[PDB]
């Protein structure tokens, strides 16, 4: 996706935001954004805090959420004003209300504007809130398990990536990045015990999506084989394109 | 033998 190098960019941190929910989004030499989130069925929660790392205050600070306009249809967001005077070494909240209505692509825009020192400041950077996020785990049996997988029946619904390792193929940080996006971790489903699949359902206002996944590590390639069958082809496409990322 | 097909 969008060419050049991604280093500030409104896009730095946004990765690390895909199966976890806590930490650092931003930070510059005045502002740190940090985030805490939490989602149920088709909704979530997410604490914006604006840290001021100054000995002096910010004036009309002024954070707002853009929806690109797919999104707008997509994703509803609600929040409430934030005092726009922030003292220095000071932290502010925002609570953003979250509700998915169909799946999703594109991710908002969360754009801050303030005073410091008599001058404009403006800051705009990617809000981690992806389609994974509403997953609920599905835990489920092997038996049953491969009656679903088998039940597919347009070919669009399934969706594999070939692809070479970006981190190191370990093990347990494997486990908690699957934990992490938010499927059921299913222990003896594939008979290779090297292998992991996932289960679960992605909530959504107008549907919801069953999806079923395996991650296929190939250790001395540097390369993992990931599948995902759902039962809406765009979720199987955003699903794979998102986790592909992480390994 | 392989379950995924």
């Amino acid at each position: 996706g969008s060419p050049g190098i991604r280093l500030g960019s409104s896009e730095d941190n946004f990765a690390r935001f895909v199966c976890k929910n806590n930490g650092v989004l931003f930070e510059n030499q005045l502002l740190q954004i940090g985030l805490k989130s939490e989602f149920r069925q088709n909704l979530g929660r997410m604490f914006i805090f604006y840290g001021n790392k100054t000995s002096t205050q910010f004036l009309n600070f002024t954070p707002t959420l853009i929806c690109a306009d797919d999104l707008q249809t997509n994703l509803n967001l609600q929040t409430k004003p934030v005092d726009p005077t922030v003292d220095g070494g000071a932290q502010v909240q925002q609570v953003v209300n979250i509700e998915c209505i169909s799946d999703f692509t594109e991710a908002p825009v969360l754009n801050i504007q303030f005073r410091y020192g008599g001058t404009f400041q403006n800051v705009s950077v990617k809000l981690p809130i992806t389609l994974n996020k509403f997953f609920q785990p599905t835990e489920m049996a092997s038996q049953d398990f491969f009656q679903r997988w088998k039940q597919l029946s347009n070919p669009q619904q399934e969706v594999q990536n070939i692809f070479k390792a970006k981190h190191p193929m370990d093990t347990e940080i494997t486990k908690a990045k699957i934990i992490g996006f938010g499927s059921a971790l299913l222990e003896e489903v594939d008979p290779n015990p090297a292998n992991f699949v996932g289960a679960g359902i992605i909530h959504t206002k107008t549907t919801q999506i069953g999806c079923l996944l395996r991650l296929e590590p190939n250790l001395q390639a540097q390369m993992y084989r990931l599948t995902l069958r759902t039962s809406k082809d765009t979720v199987s496409q955003r699903l794979c394109e998102l986790l592909s990322e992480q390994f | 033998s392989d379950p995924f097909k």
